């Protein structure tokens, strides 16, 4: 700050398709195909 | 339990849209891909697991903006189909988006309200960003505000425009669909803010001692301003405001709902810190003429009501003292029927620093949101401004053959003139 | 037990039924050669369905293809999974129809017919406990509609009491590839409505519109159509190969979605359908699934549901889920659109859930339902038909092979008394 | 989206589009084979506005060459950047019309005209979104501004609501190379107001000026004159083929630049532009850039601006700075100036922002404004006009062609009609 122009001086400065059965990993839709088979809403 | 849907509409609103969601982003820790590394709910929703998707909307029928973000680091962040673009543009001209192209855009903005909508459970409200003087902000936001205020009816909306300077204008059209689009949100918002650019142009040029400002720097203040605004639904305060506690305290009647704001301290890191910013004085410099928001000046006129909002470290009785002082000063006067005219809330959160940005950090801060008497200045020199060409009929052929009658220019200019004839008859004292 | 047997025809029928079995195969585990290599016990239980078994330990599909000209069969058997299908079921001619119903019903398809029916008759008396037949076939083709059709009328001439399914591909007006669709399409629906216990119809319009909307990829090909058609036909038979909280068969659907015995083309749509860019984006709920699932693009056909009222409805949920979510929510899209459901009969939405989700998705919902808006494509059918008859155009080609006017006008007669008597209903009120 | 066709007659404006593709070629990093080689991302995001895609990945221009006679297109294929031009799109005659507009606009321009129409309805229909047209022509020629005009008159009856540009060079009576030049320039104003949504005249005499005065380079040639008008050409649509503050598309400037429908005659000019030795004396800043893009000798047109008063003005600034400096600086312009500027439409500057500046400067400006002096090169043509036509000198050659004195008559009348209104508006007081 002791009377800076730098602020000034940075200004200066600047100047068949397949996607059904195969969701992203990453995505919520994927459930893995060895867990595919726990039927039980109850216990999970 | 409790939501608020944002609306950007116009190069303007999206560039401003853009200001708010670094802000918000930043204030909530969520990274720039959208992952964190439950006050979040306000804003944004849960996807059930990782990234979190802003409940906004993007509106505009020229592309380039869009694209551009679109491309930027925030692309992973919005959802790809609520960034709804067109291909032509209305071009300053307030009859295209209002009659011919804004017309086929609406269905699917408002098909993306209502997908949006279905998911909260506690909706406070809308938020709306539009800049006035250009075609496709002025009738697109008309268009959409005219819609929504009969699809959900009783809904609080709230819009943030920026109308133009006094003398200080980028185009040559736009007193034309200023004045109709002040016709068309008149009986259709509930409230309005004053924005207008050279007031914070003042601003920037005096306290933060910039002398070469862009519009970035604009927009980051109004940021701010909309994120002191909204704390108060999404932390912990000692004296909480809601949206829908402010037509009962700032409105006294349906007409009346334009009002212009300030924000103090706004101070550079280079000197913050040699000077206590007490709450005393950054309350004495947010009720100063010269930090007004918009260019109106408050000793021309009475004020009607303020509502104000503290956060950080301040204690109410500190902020009475200071209501007093402001009470016993000769140079600010109330409407006579109105004894007392403030509303106070307290928030503890401290206000968020932009890394790069202008504003430095600081635990103490004050946001006024006051409605006066004084705003009648800015309608009457637009309106005078829209007079001068109306008379030989300039321009007016670039809207007739858009659809627009010849008549419906001159009943803007009757609510204007019932307007202002409502704004004098109110400050008259019994 | 309660298996059913594969009937295809034509040069469609045999596309569709090359990508169905593939889904089969990969839904339980089976390997192109016949070995079994899945993961899970349930994969074996209930494979009786649709397979077979010989020495070996190997599987062979109880599936029978016909045609009048052997170059689709010899095409589709060296395709992958094409060595599947017994070589003794291959049952073509050295002629062809050349789209002519006349040639493919009368003189060509009368003589061939009784070689197919002989193995038919082979697969149906041997089976367990017969559930039924389903049938896949096009309208727009002549071999197809003609011998596909007559053989209809054969099988429930010897099995009155089994169920029969058709899934019948008609010719949408929008992309036509052959001339004489008119004619060979409602000399079917002639015979169609008389025999068959349900229909569903499918368009490639409305799929090149699925394509190119929800999915959103550039270039789609007969390969997407078929796997959206074959998983559309997987999920009907889903519950009868798999446990479930609320088990329903074939006979159950009947019972359900059909009130007069002429009433009987549902069109159908699958769900969810999302793009490969927005597969990560979404969250998979029974809301989102429902909402989805009611869509009027989502409808595998190009009629708009919204143009007219659901007599009834039906959905097969897929996946574990619980079952108060799934009745509420078919409660709140029967109250929030109840002037689309017809309201002399009461609670005309049928649900059904079954545990085993489709491989790779954790939730699907396939729908079934019975409106009022499909007389829009037998009155554009009729309208071309009507078009084209009065000049007696190509009718010499029908006219040389036995067959008269007085059928055409028959035919026209009973499709018009069938649209009429379909909206009947619509306009009925209690 | 939102691209524009080329389409160029006559042999100054093919030796005009000749420069101003080898521009937008060196702007775009495209290699004269048709080869990107461009070093940035932004080079590429918006290049079907100007060029199309073939296979082997290289561009083309759509554009349109057409004349009377065939050595103008046979040389321009031999020069830099001439292989770009599809083959197709070349369409001549075999015998010309010698500087007659009787011959180029009646006899042999009529029935050429099929052929180049049936290429440009092509090259429309095909596009995107079409945002309009966009000619380069010459007024003191025969085949030019015959073929041209006529040529504006058919597509503007195809495409009415289609945007229209018009680059026209009057034939200035200080350089005067043609004896017939006032003929076919008054015969070609009158047809031009009537179709053209905005037209921009150029003179080689004010070329010359600046080229003498403040380039000061010893010996001009055409391709300096062309190089300057390619610049100022290329600088009007620069912010729609990249991002900016504030895009404005052509259209809107159309709304903002023309009061009256009839009123569409600008002046153009470009900054800055300083001599090779003094490059290194001078500093860019917008100060510097708006003094000299107001000064009187940089406009492209020989009309002194401080005659009369502007009806409005545009600038297209170019490079990132600051908005407030633009505006201020705007401000300033109009307040030192009012004398000059009409004074019953106030704010009638506008500005626009781009971020991309040219290659090779960091800051550039496009002025393109409306103003009442230019009625003095209409009374010096028409001027000329009537002293040639009362003794009927030169008149045989037209009248022989099936043009009679009545249209010249009638084309007098009209063009001194709009010398008079133009300035009617001057004298117009509130
Ligand atoms: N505060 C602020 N105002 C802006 C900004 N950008 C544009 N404006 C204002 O907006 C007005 C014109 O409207 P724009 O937003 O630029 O354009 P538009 O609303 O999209 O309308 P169109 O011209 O049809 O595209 C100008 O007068 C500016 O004052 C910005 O970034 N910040
Ligand atoms: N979904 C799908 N439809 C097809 C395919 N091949 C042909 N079609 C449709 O079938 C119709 C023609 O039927 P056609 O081949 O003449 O039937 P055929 O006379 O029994 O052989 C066309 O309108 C196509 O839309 C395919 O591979 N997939
Ligand atoms: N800027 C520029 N002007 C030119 C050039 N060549 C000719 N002109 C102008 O065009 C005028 C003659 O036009 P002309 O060639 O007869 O047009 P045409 O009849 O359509 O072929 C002259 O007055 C020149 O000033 C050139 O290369 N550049
Ligand atoms: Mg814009």
């Amino acid at each position: 700050m002791k009377d800076k122009e730098s602020i000034e001086k940075t200004r200066i400065n600047q100047r068949v398709k397949q996607l059904l059965h195969n969701p992203d990993p990453k995505s919520t839709l994927f459930i893995p195909e060895n867990q595919r088979f726990d039927k039980d809403f109850s216990v999970f | 339990m409790r939501e608020v849907i944002s609306i950007h509409v116009g190069q303007g609103g999206i560039q401003v849209g853009n200001a708010c969601w670094e802000l918000f982003c930043l204030e909530h820790g969520i990274q720039p891909d959208g992952q964190m590394p439950d006050a979040f709910n306000t804003f944004f929703s849960e996807t059930g697991a990782g990234k979190h998707v802003p409940r906004a909307v993007f509106l505009d029928l020229e592309p380039t903006v869009i694209d551009e973000v679109r491309t930027g680091t925030y692309r992973q962040l919005f959802h790809p189909e609520q960034l709804i673009s067109g291909k032509e543009d209305a071009a300053n001209n307030f009859a295209r988006g209002h009659y011919t192209i804004g017309k086929e855009i609406v269905d699917l903005c408002l098909d993306r309200i209502r997908k949006l909508a279905d998911n909260c459970t506690g909706l406070q409200g809308f938020l709306v960003f539009n800049s006035v003087g250009g075609g496709t902000g002025s009738g697109l936001g008309s268009l959409l505000l005219e819609r929504l205020s009969v699809d959900y009816g009783k809904k609080s909306k709230l819009g943030f425009t920026i109308y133009p300077s006094p003398q200080v204008s980028t185009a040559v059209v736009e007193p034309y669909n200023s004045i109709l689009s002040t016709h068309s949100l008149l009986e259709h918002t509930d409230v309005a803010v004053m924005l207008d650019n050279e007031a914070i142009y003042d601003i920037c040029r005096r306290n933060l001692d910039i002398e070469r400002p862009t519009y970035t720097n604009l927009n980051r203040l109004i940021a701010q301003v909309i994120s002191s605004l909204t704390a108060s639904l999404r932390f912990d305060g000692a004296l909480n405001v809601d949206i829908t506690e402010f037509q009962t305290n700032l409105v006294p009647y349906p007409r009346i709902h334009f009002m212009l704001s300030s924000y103090a301290p706004i101070i550079s890191a280079e000197k913050a810190y040699h000077e206590q910013l007490s709450v005393a004085e950054i309350t004495n410099s947010a009720f100063e003429p010269a930090n007004m928001m918009a260019k109106c000046d408050p000793r021309h006129g009475k004020y009607m009501a303020c509502s104000m909002m503290y956060r950080g470290d301040v204690v109410p009785k500190d902020v009475n003292a200071s209501i007093a002082t402001i009470k016993t000063k000769r140079t600010i006067q109330f409407v006579d029927w109105c004894p007392t005219g403030f509303k106070v809330g307290i928030n503890y959160q401290p206000p968020t620093v932009v890394p790069g940005g202008d504003l430095a950090k600081v635990m103490r801060a004050v946001c006024m949101i006051s409605n006066s008497t004084a705003i009648a200045e800015v309608f009457s020199r637009l309106d005078h401004k829209f007079d001068l060409m109306y008379a030989k009929r300039a321009f007016v052929h670039w809207y007739v053959g858009e659809g627009m009658e010849e008549g419906e220019f001159s009943e803007a200019r009757e609510d204007l003139a019932a307007l202002e004839k409502d704004y004098e008859e109110v400050g008259i004292e019994t | 037990m309660r298996e059913i047997v594969h009937i295809q025809g034509g040069q469609c029928g045999n596309q569709i039924g090359a990508k169905f079995w593939e889904v089969i195969s990969d839904e339980h585990g089976i390997d192109p050669t016949g070995t079994y290599h899945g993961d899970s016990d349930l994969q074996l239980e209930r494979i009786n369905v649709y397979y077979n078994e010989a020495t070996g330990g190997r599987y062979v599909p109880r599936a029978i293809l016909m045609d009048l000209e052997p170059g689709t069969m010899d095409s589709v058997r060296a395709g992958p999974f094409g060595q599947l299908f017994r070589p003794d079921n291959f049952v073509f001619g050295q002629t062809g129809a050349g789209n002519n119903w006349a040639k493919g019903h009368y003189t060509e398809g009368a003589e061939l017919i009784d070689s197919v029916l002989d193995v038919v008759r082979k697969e149906a008396e041997g089976c367990d406990c017969l559930q039924g037949f389903q049938i896949t076939h096009s309208l727009g083709g002549g071999t197809g509609s003609g011998m596909g059709t007559l053989l209809i009328s054969k099988v429930r001439e010897e099995y009155p009491d089994r169920i029969m399914e058709t899934f019948s591909v008609v010719p949408s007006p929008k992309v036509s590839d052959t001339v004489v669709e008119p004619y060979n399409a409602t000399l079917s629906v002639h015979q169609l409505v008389e025999n068959a216990d349900e229909c569903m119809v499918i368009d490639n319009e409305a799929l090149y519109d699925i394509c190119f909307r929800t999915l959103k990829l550039t270039t789609p090909t007969y390969g997407d159509l078929n796997h959206l058609v074959s998983a559309a036909m997987s999920g009907v038979t889903c519950c009868l190969r798999f446990p479930g909280q609320l088990n329903s068969d074939l006979r159950k659907l009947a019972v359900n979605l059909i009130p007069f015995p002429r009433l009987h083309f549902f069109m159908i749509g699958f769900a969810p359908l999302t793009s490969r860019g927005s597969q990560q984006y979404r969250a998979l709920t029974v809301p989102e699934l429902t909402q989805q699932m009611f869509d009027a693009k989502n409808m595998m056909c190009a009629a708009d549901p919204r143009h007219g009222r659901y007599l009834t409805a039906s959905a097969l949920f897929r996946g574990r889920m619980s079952t108060k979510e799934v009745d509420e929510q078919m409660l709140n899209v029967q109250n929030k659109n109840s002037s689309y459901f017809v309201e002399w009969i009461p609670n005309n939405i049928k649900s059904s859930i079954c545990d085993i989700p489709p491989k790779g998705l954790k939730m699907a919902v396939t729908f079934v339902g019975n409106s009022t808006a499909i007389q829009e494509m037998f009155k554009r059918v009729a309208e071309q038909f009507t078009a084209m008859f009065r000049r007696k155009a190509f009718l010499h080609w029908y006219t040389g092979e036995g067959m008269d006017e007085m059928e055409f006008t028959e035919a026209e007669s009973n499709m018009n008394d069938l649209v009429s008597e379909y909206q009947q209903y619509q306009d009925a009120t209690a």
